[PDB]
This record gives structure tokens, C-alpha cells and sequence, in this order.
């Protein structure tokens, strides 16, 4: 039987439970974003505002249901409307990390029959982050 | 002398049954599967149920001259043999909007379902769709959220979502609920639940348990820095105690409770619906008792039209069928109401049991919950089945996990997300499933102890509920 | 005895032959039809344990507390006489299991999830046994037989109803006046149709209202008690109780509920508004024949009807035997004497499964509606004896001479068979006599004996023991 | 590359005139009487219209690309030249259902007459009228009772109903109001009614009107046998 | 005053230019929930205009998307955005899922700026009740400011909601929907200098004023009148201006005045020179139309606004020189060049039907 560590061992949504994504295997989802029409979009975030927290909660009546801070995250420049070429966001991604080397990065894409966010998942955090294990060391 | 009142008996058929009548746009139309004694013809036996769900009763009434028949009467208006039954057939109803109560659900399945069910004259009756006009549609607040909503205040994307009920469903103490709780959220599951039949019990009171649960969703959601959540249940014995159920939820400020809609009944869920829109809850629904319901191919209700009543009534999930799990229900069946649940216009299609159009005309889609005998084997086939917009639970899929709730819910949450990545990268579900699960166990050890433990697990009977 | 992952037979924890049934222990009498290779004991004990504590595989968590305690027990399997693959199963639950007070949460775990799986193809439930220290946790109904014949100071005869037709499409102001003249007549009551709500031809306040103008004319003018049943039925609680408050403020003596169609949740509420504001409640069945009709599948009504005994009602419709909808004679007589009587004995005869003790709890009045008129009175009478009431919508409404005739008719009807039982007459036998005898002298009554003489609803029954 | 952002002012017409269109049967209709400045096109200034009462402003947004403006637009799907007039045209708008609020009118007339009746690009506007579709109709509560109600629950058939509002509109006291009332309800009308100014002022203030005019009602009730309001 | 006299056989036109109301009689009303000093004072704002923007499309975002249009536009520079005055609640959005989201762009941009933010979320409904349950989940949120489209919603509700705010502390920003209808021709109508002080009397703490130059009429001489009618304590007949009677408004809290409408950064200077400080200046296209996004177009504003502002303190004639200004600013600041560069030819005038 091994453990699950509950000590630094936070996680980044879809695809976080998997190896980290080789460059060949984000390739091959920003292939599947422009396959399907989608409208891919870069986000990132300072390390101090990348997790979800409560801290607006103090200014509430009874209210919280569902609220939470840090839930959006910066916009990188704008979504990319009418773009079918998977290489333009690719790089994207390497200007948006360049620009901030030490910030969280996520791709997203947007479906805007649904209007909702179809897909996401991060492709940079900080070298600093030590809350998170590798995924060997996540069991023990 | 113009036409007057006449006392008697005559067949309905002569007011009821109108094969030239043009259905209009705002008529709710209804599809019965209709099985008629010897010797009543099928053109008497639609047009029976079409006015006894309507304006008819079994002897003419002189009130009739005072109002307007042919503005309200309920109309049989076309009747199709069934291929590969002597004495079956589809009798196609229409009813005019002025009918219905705005709103009500409980009063179009009290017109619709009410009486003719048990008609002597019949030997078995099934409702099997209803087509509900937009301008019915708009009498409803609906969903408290949907689809799009639900993920936005989650902040999930990209995959399905994964539950899990706890287990054994009755006899923990709260103390042990929110144990459990905790170590299955911790490990990667986004939602736990309460049991259906969890309400408030000598075992464990319902206040108890909502308070060690919050204790658990915090700690969990502190620990892995997503949001979590247990769908709390508020299905109680009366209306005041299910709205103190959800007050604590909303004081408590955890994201979503639960409602058994059909054992709880319309009157309590749209009023619970309508609570959770004002109050920004998020409503999961058990179906507990359709079976009861919805099982039979020669009698009952389908499931579809109870999806479609759900989807009016309101509530952001509602549990749709595995295809492969321990429950019964046929992928070609589910696919079609998983639509109808889920998208804003379905086109007629007799493939998937769809038997009218349905124009939702914006009215919110809600999350098909896959739940029931399911495990790591079977995720290829579940994401293949539904997407992305599905949760996907897994009770004993995770709490009979060789090393608990964690590495269960770790397990769990590496094969969606091993079999998200496969499908994206443009590999086949439906053939190479095995290969991506092969791959996912050989690298975590936590999926291979899953894998090993459920191998052999399959769930094959007989159809019962076939098109 | 640790912990072991995987599937097991579910016969290894849930199949208790040997168990005896505590007092205190819910009883399920369950006709189970197993898919082709799953041994009836394996069926038993799947339905049990997933309507109890278990799933499809061990779970660690059994080890925190006790399964002896609080698991279902399939304890007897017998054969059905007649059938190749249908199995009765009885399954014992812990009174822990259940929710106080709660119809709802009984349901939950009983029929929840069981008539879903794959591993049977079928699944009725025939019967409850619910013990004393069940029962007693529920409010009940709000007033029961003898309280509602109190306040109404009616004695010694079925009552007479009516539910106004055409169902649907009459105006309030129509709606009142055909109430007035059915009250006027003889009836004791009159009804919205189940589904008659509110609606674009008539808001439920204007019902109400005019509905009100009508049973105090209809008392004024016959000097005795009138009511109607003003539906309460709606979309939300909410307005389910607005509907409720505007009867107690109008000063009317009772309201109806679709029970099924609203359900339990709101029924309860609704049952306990009832009893703390004096109102009678009127139950109407909708939707039943959904759920109990067939006899290889689904519940039986006997089951629904004593759990509305439980959720709360002062009626309930309990079918005619000889009306336009389906009933057989010793079905009806059985589940009757469960929604009336306070102890009622195993009777396999009457499809009664169990012995039910009811502890005190009051009794439903029996309403027999659908399809009936003045030739059917007395075999209604003979059946149900005085503590029911017999409705006549068609029956009255169809009268050639309007609705005071009509109601005539049937108060004429009814009491020549009350006095010829009274006399020592048989109704079973002499029936034909009584009403023939009572037609030649009421003139009101030929006119509905002429009219419906030839009309009976006779065919083939599916609900069959 | 496909459809992106490209920011900067470009003509209504190109994304709000469609004369093509095939209107909804769930669709709001609007009938503008348009009277354009000089020099603005009629498919120009009908575009507009259908344009800043719906989902577009004066130059192009990013954000549309986020959303399906084909779903939500206003479009003027119809022009017609007004006989007798030289400037002036009927502009056909259609607004989908979905931007509106169920059973609010506030909601309806924000959307259709919020903004448009001030664009410097036209010189007058005038809506004519609305084709409320049942499927927007059904979200309203609507009136509390209607004709046929009101007459079945007054008791008065045959005839048209007679009315009559007390003067002077102002200046009467609460008392005299009454005595009017009394005097006028039992002569043979079935209504009197305070002056649409008539609220609660320094001369009058309502409870006492009310209460002296309930006494008025019921008196005049009792004398002529007859249902009688204010 | 207005009630049936417009439709008399008699006349052909009628219209209404001006009421003077007395202060006996302005005295009874509780009158603005806060007013021009209240407002800055609570948002802690000084020395320059405040800056608005009205979030585009006007319908068809969902209510994760509005607040992520909020969010980008106010950490930016400007100081709120605003609900569309047709956003309500709709099957694509519904009002009370924006508040929340609303409520999370707002604190972001704040804690990101460091400076008060808030959004206009509105309250307009189609019955009292659900208007006040909108205002109360804003007061329950402690978001600083709501609004109410006084004329489509009534003045019973806008007073009622006036009240409401000066109860709970919550700002209330007034949109003039439909005014066009009833104050656009000059021969029949109330001029909109009469619905001003109306809306003094019922209760708002700003009003929209019209911008002279953008998208929508305003004669400048006309627009100066009323707004110092809204603003100010005391305010003389004068005809040159529309004022037919003296209005002395007994302290009645000043309205400050709203200019929105087809304005983008080359009206700053006009826009500064004309209102001055006092004012809060919309930019909804002119934000949401810039080339790189919102915090780019907000951020454009900002600079704009500022070195207008700076331009006036240093003794420099904005009437003259408002185009020298701006020029050296679009130099100076990248995001400034890009606006300047997308609306340097855009104007809007036209023959105005709305003459004195
Ligand atoms: O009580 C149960 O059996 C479950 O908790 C599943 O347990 P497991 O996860 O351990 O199987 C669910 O409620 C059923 O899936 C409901 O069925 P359906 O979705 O068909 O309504
Ligand atoms: O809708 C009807 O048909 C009735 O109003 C009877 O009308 P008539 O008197 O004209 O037949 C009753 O609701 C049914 O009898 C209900 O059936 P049950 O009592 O079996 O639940
Ligand atoms: O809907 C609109 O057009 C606006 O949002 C402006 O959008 P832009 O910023 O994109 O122009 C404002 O409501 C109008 O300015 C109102 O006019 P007024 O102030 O004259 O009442
Ligand atoms: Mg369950
Ligand atoms: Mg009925
Ligand atoms: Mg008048
Ligand atoms: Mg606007």
C-alpha cells in the first residue's frame, strides 16, 4: 500500500495527474484545439494569485456560495479569433513565458457556440514552486 | 335546431380521434405506446386516452355547450403500427397550450399521466416522448445553472468530471462520512456524494454530517488547490425541513446539493430549483425510483420524458445511465436523451428513441451523471460515450480500492485523464481503450492495483428496455 | 476479519434464511424475476443489499461500523404458484435505516435503484410491513374518517361527490355555477378535476372564490353541510400554500392534492398545514396506474395507498370494481381495510402480505370514482359499505336535466340502497330490485336509469393477484 | 486564417441589414417610422436602429468573437418607402427571443426604444408597432382578471359599463369626495374614480378618501341593489 | 403637469422646457442616496473625471465572459465599468451569476491597482421585488455601486431604490433609456432638462448628461445648462441656455453627470473643457475597441484623461490647444498611439434636431 501526500502536492487541473507534457505532446493538443475550430487563448498569473482562495469573503453577507478569488487569471494579449495555424500559437506560448518567466502560464481554448472554455491545461510554472511533487514522489 | 345537448354514451373516437388535424407550433404533443383490450379499436382507444387526459369523460356532458371543445379538446391524431407486435401501436396526442399550468410540471404529467393508465379498456399504456413547444419551454425557470455555468463557478475544463458516493450507504457517523469524504477528494475526485437514501437518520443526523462534510471539502480543496464539493442532500419528508437543509448548505458556503427529485416529487424540486437559482447552489439529482417507472418496454414512462420534466423542473445534473455499469440501459437509448438533456434542439430521430423534435429555445443544458457498477476499465468507454460534459462516479470504483479513498480517487483520476489525452492526440477510444489503460497502469501504481483488482469485472444481461 | 478488495456474491452478506424479524424491522415483500443464471438467492440478496448498506464491490468502510446492524436481510424466497422464473423475496430492514417521519426516504431506500439492474428483468413490490415504531414517528393524516363525519355531522351513509366536467376549459364563474347546482341537488361534495389547477381559462383565485359563493348558497338553501375539494396541486411549494391559505381564509371545509404528481415532499407539508389549520384533504391518486398496473412489474397500489395513510390524507380514491378503471373486487377489499382499519391480518387471498398494525393511527376514507352511475350503487354500497364516498362527475353532469336532477338521483339512489341494507335486504342479490323499485318513484332517478341502463365496463384484468 | 478581430468603425449595414432574412416565429418584430439624416442611407440609419438596440455599438468589439452574434443580433430585415413622404421609411426589425427578459416590459422597451431615438444620424423616430410572439407572451403574468372575469365577478352583462371622475380634479376633501361618490354611484353608475392626480395631497390624504369613499360604495350598493366601485 | 394636456384636440404640439421647483417643495424629497461630494469622498477619488465603461456586445455574453471583460477593462485605469442598460437577467446570462463574477473582477482589479474599483450591475427588473433582490445581493456582495434605468423601470421604482441605497450605502448610477422618445423634437415633449431635475428630486448620484460630441445629440449650450442644473446649488434663469426659470435646490446633493456615447480619446480634451472634473466619462467602444484589448483601451483612456487633466493645472486653454495635447500624449504613451491611430477620423456631427 503506498500513501498520497497531503504535503505540497497541489495540483493544476486537467492533464496535472499525468507526466509533464512534452513539447511533441502540447503540439499535439494545440493540433486538437485547431482541428476543432476552437479559439485558443494564453492566461497567466503571479504565484501569489494562482490558487483559488476566500480573502474578498470577509466583505460578504451570506454569500459565498460558489465565489472564489483567483479563479480568473491575466489575459495574454487576446483570444485568437480565425487562427488555424497551430505553429502562431505555439508561439505564442514561448512569448507570453519570455515575457513572464515566473509566473504561472495556461492554454486555454474557447468554443463560442457553448460560450464556454472547451479546454485547458498549464504549460509553465515558476522554477520557485515547491508545492508540488514530482510524479514519483507522490505516493509514498 | 343547431347541435344541443344529447345524454349518453358515445365512442370518443367521434370527438377525439381527428387524423386531418394540423398540429400547431405551441401544442404539447405526446408519443403512447399503446397496447388496447380485445375488440377496442385502436382508433378508440387513442382517442379515449386523448380525451381523458384532456376535456372527455365517459358520458356526454351538457357543460361542454358553455365553452369553446374544439379550443381545449385533446386530439389523437395520427396512430402508427408498431413493426413486430399484432396488437401494438403509437397513438400521436396533441394538447393546446391553454391546458397547462405555467410552470408546473406537476400539472402536465397530472393532464398527460393522470388517469389513463389505468383504463380498462387498455391492457397497457406507455408514454414514451413528449414534444414541450418553446412557448411552454419559457414558462419555466429551469435549471439553476447548467452546463456552462456550473464549470465557469468550478473552474473546470477540458475533461469530464469525476464523482463518487460513499460507501456502505447507510450506517457512518458523520465523523466517519467527512473521513471518507476527505481522502477521496484529496486524492483527485472533484465531487463526492451522499447516498440517494442519505437523508437524516439515528445513525448519523443530516446537520452533523453537513458540518464535518464542509470540514472535508475545505481540507481537501486547501490540500490539492482545486475546487471540491459534496453533493449534500436535501431531500427530506416535507418542504421545510428539505429548505433547512438547504439554508445550512448556503451558510456553510459550499457549492452544491443533491435532490431525489421522483421520490421527493416535482412540487419540492422546482421549488428547490428555484431556491438554488436565488441562492447560487449548484443542483445535483438523483433519479432514485424511475426504474420503478421506466423500465418496462410495454408500460410506464421512458426515461427520456423524465429527463425532459427534470430539465423543466430544474437541476444542474441528473444521472443519465453507464451503458456499461450495473444498471440497465442501452447506448443507443442514452445517447438520445443525453442530447435531449444536454443540447438546445434535437432533431427527431426514431434510432435513438427520439420521437419529436425538441427545440429547448435556451433553456439551460444539464451534466448526464454516469454512476453505477463503473470502474477503471470501463473510462475509455464512458469518455467515448459522453465527452467531456459528464461526471463520471465511482462509489465502490473507489472505496473498494486496495488502498483506500486516496489512492482510489488518484487511480480514478489518471485514467480520465490518460484517456482525455489519448483521444486529443487523436487516438480511437472505442478500439485502442485497453492500450491507453495498459499504458496508464504500467505507469502509476496506483491505477495497476485498481486495474489488477477489477479486471475480470463485466456487467452483460438482456436488454429489457429496447427500442 | 480484514479488509479485502473485489466482487463478491452479494448471497455471502445479504441471504439470512435463518434471520428472525425483529418487531421493530420494516418488512418488503418483493415479486423478483431473475435474468436467465442468476439463482433466485443472488437476486434476493442483490435487491437487498442495494437497498440497504451494500454496492458491487467490498468496500474497506463496512469496518468502521457494523453491517450486522444496519444491512437489509433477503431472509425467505418463495416460488410463485404458476410461474417458471418469478421468485417472492422478503427483505427485513433495520428500523435505523429510516428517516423519521419520512415517506420519501422510505421509497428512497426501498425502491430506489433495485428495479434498475441488469441482473433481473423484473420487479414488483406487493407489500410493507410497517411496524408500530415506524409509524408513529409520522403525523399521518390530518383528521381520518370519524373526525371528518364530526365536523361534518354526516352519518349513516356513504358520502356523494362529483367531479365538474368537461376537465378542463370552463371558466371560474361557469365552474361555481355548476357546483351550486350539483350541492343543491344531494351531493355532499363536488371537485376540481386532478388537473385542474390554474390555468389561462381559469385562475385558481377565481375558482376559489366562486367555488365559495357556491357551497354556502348550496348549505343555505338545503340545510346541510356542502363542500368542494378546491385543488391545491401546483408547480412549487409556495404555491401550493398560498392556495392552501386562501381556502382557511375563505372559511371552506376541505382541498385536494395530487399526491404522486406533487409528491411526498409537498404532500407531508401540505397534510401538516391541513391538521394545524382545520382543513380536510382530499387525495387524488394521478399517475398511480403508472406504477401499479402491471403484475410482473413496478408497485403494487396497495403499497402507495399506505403510504399516503402515512405522508397524510383524509381520502383516498381506492378505484369503483365495476367503473370505467381497473380493480378487481378482492384487490380493492383488501388494500380498503389497510387504508381504514387499525389492524389488519396476513391475507394472501387480498394480496395483504403482512400483518399491518397500524397503532392508532385514523383511517382514510375510500373514495370510488371513474365511470360509475345510479345502476352501480348497489354493488358500491355492498362493497364499501357507509365509510366511503362514491363520486359521479359523468354521473351526475351527464343527467339529461341538468346537475340538481342528477345529484338527485344519486342522493335518491343511495339511500334506498342504505335503507334496504338497513331493512335486512341483500344487495348483492336484491340490487336490481331496490334501484328498479326506486327509479318507478323518483322521477329524477328514471330519467338517469333510462339514460345509463345499458352501459357496464366489463374486461380482462392485468392486475391480477 | 479566418474571422478575427479587426478594430475600427465600419458601416451598420455589413453585419445588421439582412434582407434575407426568414423572420422566427419567436421573434420579437419591431415597425420603425425613420426619418434619416441627409446623407445617411436608409439601410444605413434601419441598420443602426436594429444595431444599438441589440447587441453592437459604433465600432468594432473583440468580445463578438467570444459569443455568436448571428444568434443574438437585431437584424432590419425590411424596408419600406412611406407614401406621401419623401424621408421617410417603415424599418422591420427582428430581435431574438433570447434578449429579452421574461415578463418584464421594462426589459423589452430598454432594448427597442432605449437608445435609438437619439442617434444624431437620424432626425426622427417613431415606433409603430411590436409583434409579441406567444412564446414571449406566456412569460407574462398579464392582467390580473380581464374582461370576462371582471364582468362575472361585477354581476353586470349587456351593456357597457359607466363610469365617472370626480371633480374638481383637485381641492375636494376627503368627506366631500365621498358625498360625491354616494351621489353619483346611486343615480345609476357602476363606477366613480379619483382624478389620475388624485394621490395624497395637503387638501386630501388617501386613508381618509379611501374610508370615506368605501362608506359611499356600500351605501349606494344598498340602495340600488346593484355591485358599484371607485 | 404632464398627465393628459398633450393630447388635447385644441393644441397640435406641446412641450414642457422647464419646472421650477421651490424649495418648500424640494425639501420633501429625500433626493439623492449620496451626491457628487458623498461619492468621491467613499471612493476616495480627487482631482480629475471619473472614467466608465459600458461592456460590448450589449447582449450575448455569458456571465463568465462579463466579468472577464470587467476584470481586464478596470485593472487598466478605469475606475468602473458597467451593465449594458439592457443586461438584466436573460437565458445567456443571468443577473445573478454576473454580480458574482462581477464581484471577483472587481476585488482582482482593485488588489491588482491598488485603487477603488466598482460596476454599475443593475437592478433594473420587471417588478419591485425583484429589483430590490438585486440591489440586496449587491449590498450582501459590499460592491460600491448599482444601477437603475429610471424611465423604462418608473420613477415609484427609482424612488423606492433611491431610498434603498441611502439606507445601505450603495451608489446609484441612473441611466436615461427612452429619454429620446419623450425629449428629442423641439415643438412637442418634455426636454430633457425637466427629466433631469426629476430625477434630482427621485434619487440618483450620477445621471447621463449626453457628450456634445459623440454619437448621440447634445447641443453644447444646451447640455452646460442642465448640468449645472444636476450639479449645482443654485443656478439663474438664463435663456441662452435653455434655463427659463431660477432652481434653487435648498442642498439637495449635486447629480454627477454621465457623458457616454461614440466618444474615444481624441474628445478627451473637449470632453475635460466642457464638464471639468466633475463628471465620469464612458468609453464602451472606446475601451473594448482598442486594438490590444481592454487593459490597453482602459489604460489609453487613463493616460488621455490624465494628461488632459495635467495640461488644464499648468494653465493650458484645452479649447486650443486640446489637439497638441493629445498629440504629444499618443507619442508618449504606446497604448494612447494605438487608440489615436484606429479613431483619428472618426466624428459624429450632424444638423441638430434639438435646437433652443
Ligand atoms: O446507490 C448506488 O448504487 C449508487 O450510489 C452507485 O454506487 P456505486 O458507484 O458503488 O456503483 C448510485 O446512486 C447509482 O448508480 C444510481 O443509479 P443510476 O445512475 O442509474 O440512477
Ligand atoms: O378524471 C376522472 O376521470 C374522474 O374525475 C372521474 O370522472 P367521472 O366521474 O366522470 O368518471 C376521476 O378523477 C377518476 O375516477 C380518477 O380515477 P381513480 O379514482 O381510479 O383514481
Ligand atoms: O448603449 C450605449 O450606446 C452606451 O452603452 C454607450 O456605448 P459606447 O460607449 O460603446 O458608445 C450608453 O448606454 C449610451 O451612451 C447611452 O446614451 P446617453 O448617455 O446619451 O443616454
Ligand atoms: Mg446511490
Ligand atoms: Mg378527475
Ligand atoms: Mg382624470
Ligand atoms: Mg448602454
Amino acid at each position: 500500500m503506498m500513501v498520497w501526500t497531503p504535503v505540497n502536492n497541489k495540483m493544476f487541473e486537467t492533464f496535472s495527474y499525468l507526466p509533464p507534457l512534452t513539447d511533441e505532446q502540447i503540439a499535439a493538443q494545440v493540433d486538437y484545439i485547431v482541428a476543432n475550430g476552437w479559439i485558443p487563448c494564453l492566461e497567466f498569473a503571479e504565484a501569489d494569485k494562482a490558487y483559488v482562495s476566500n480573502e474578498s469573503a470577509i466583505r460578504f453577507g451570506s454569500v459565498s456560495c460558489l465565489y472564489y478569488d483567483n479563479r480568473y487569471w491575466t489575459m495574454w494579449k487576446l483570444p485568437m479569433f480565425g487562427c488555424r495555424d497551430p505553429m502562431q500559437v505555439l508561439r505564442e506560448i514561448v512569448a507570453c513565458t519570455k515575457a513572464f518567466p515566473d509566473a504561472y502560464v495556461r492554454l486555454v481554448a474557447f468554443d463560442n457556440q457553448k460560450q464556454v472554455q472547451i479546454m485547458g491545461f498549464l504549460v509553465q510554472r515558476p522554477k520557485t514552486a515547491r508545492d508540488f511533487q514530482p510524479a514519483n514522489k507522490r505516493s509514498v | 335546431a343547431g347541435a344541443g345537448f344529447k345524454a349518453g354514451v358515445k365512442d370518443y373516437r367521434l370527438t377525439y380521434y381527428t387524423p386531418d388535424y394540423v398540429v400547431r407550433d405551441t401544442d404539447i404533443l405526446a408519443a403512447f405506446r399503446m397496447t388496447p383490450q380485445p375488440g377496442v379499436p385502436p382508433e378508440e382507444c387513442g382517442a379515449a386516452v386523448a380525451a381523458e387526459s384532456s376535456t372527455g369523460t365517459w358520458t356526454t356532458v351538457w357543460t361542454d355547450g358553455l365553452t369553446s371543445l374544439d379550443r381545449y379538446k385533446g386530439r389523437c391524431y395520427d396512430i402508427e403500427p408498431v413493426p413486430g407486435e399484432d396488437n401494438q401501436y403509437i397513438a400521436y396526442v396533441a394538447y393546446p397550450i391553454d391546458l397547462f399550468e405555467e410552470g408546473s410540471v406537476t400539472n402536465m404529467f397530472t393532464s398527460i399521466v393522470g388517469n389513463v393508465f389505468g383504463f380498462k379498456a387498455l391492457r397497457a399504456l406507455r408514454l414514451e416522448d413528449l414534444r414541450i413547444p418553446p412557448a411552454y419551454v419559457k414558462t419555466f425557470v429551469g435549471p439553476p445553472h447548467g452546463i456552462q455555468v456550473e464549470r465557469d463557478k468550478l473552474n473546470k475544463y477540458g475533461r469530464g468530471l469525476l464523482g463518487c458516493t460513499i460507501k456502505p450507504k447507510l450506517g457512518l457517523s458523520a465523523k466517519n462520512y467527512g473521513r471518507a469524504v476527505y481522502e477521496c477528494l484529496r486524492g483527485g475526485l472533484d465531487f463526492t456524494k451522499d447516498d440517494e437514501n442519505v437523508n437524516s437518520q439515528p445513525f448519523m443526523r443530516w446537520r452533523d454530517r453537513f458540518l464535518f462534510v464542509a470540514e472535508a471539502i475545505y481540507k481537501a480543496q486547501a490540500e490539492t488547490g482545486e475546487v471540491k464539493g459534496h453533493y449534500l442532500n436535501a431531500t427530506a419528508g416535507t418542504c421545510e425541513e428539505m429548505m433547512k437543509r438547504a439554508v445550512c448548505a448556503k451558510e456553510l458556503g459550499v457549492p452544491i446539493i443533491m435532490h431525489d427529485y421522483l421520490t421527493g416529487g416535482f412540487t419540492a424540486n422546482t421549488s428547490l430549483a428555484i431556491y438554488c437559482r436565488d441562492n447560487g447552489l449548484l443542483l445535483h439529482i438523483h433519479r432514485a425510483m424511475h426504474a420503478v417507472i421506466d423500465r418496462q418496454r410495454n408500460h410506464g414512462i421512458h426515461f427520456r420524458v423524465l429527463a425532459k420534466a427534470l430539465r423543466m423542473s430544474g437541476g444542474d445534473h441528473l444521472h443519465s445511465g453507464t451503458v456499461v455499469g450495473k444498471l440497465e440501459g442501452e447506448r443507443e437509448v442514452i445517447l438520445g436523451f443525453v442530447d435531449l438533456m444536454r443540447d438546445d434542439y434535437v432533431e427527431k430521430d426514431r434510432s435513438r428513441g427520439i420521437y419529436f423534435t425538441q427545440d429547448w429555445c435556451s433553456m439551460p443544458g444539464v451534466m448526464p451523471v454516469a454512476s453505477g457498477g463503473i470502474h477503471v476499465w470501463h473510462m475509455p468507454a464512458l469518455v467515448e460515450i459522453f465527452g467531456d460534459d459528464a461526471c463520471l462516479q465511482f462509489g465502490g470504483g473507489t472505496l473498494g480500492h486496495p488502498w483506500g479513498n486516496a489512492p482510489g480517487a488518484a487511480a480514478n483520476r489518471v485514467a480520465l485523464e490518460a484517456c482525455t489525452q489519448a483521444r486529443n492526440e487523436g487516438r480511437d477510444l472505442a478500439r485502442e481503450g485497453g492500450d491507453v489503460i495498459r499504458s496508464a497502469c504500467k505507469w502509476s501504481p496506483e491505477l495497476a492495483a485498481a486495474c489488477e483488482v477489477w479486471k475480470e469485472i463485466k456487467f452483460e444481461f438482456d436488454t429489457i428496455d429496447k427500442l
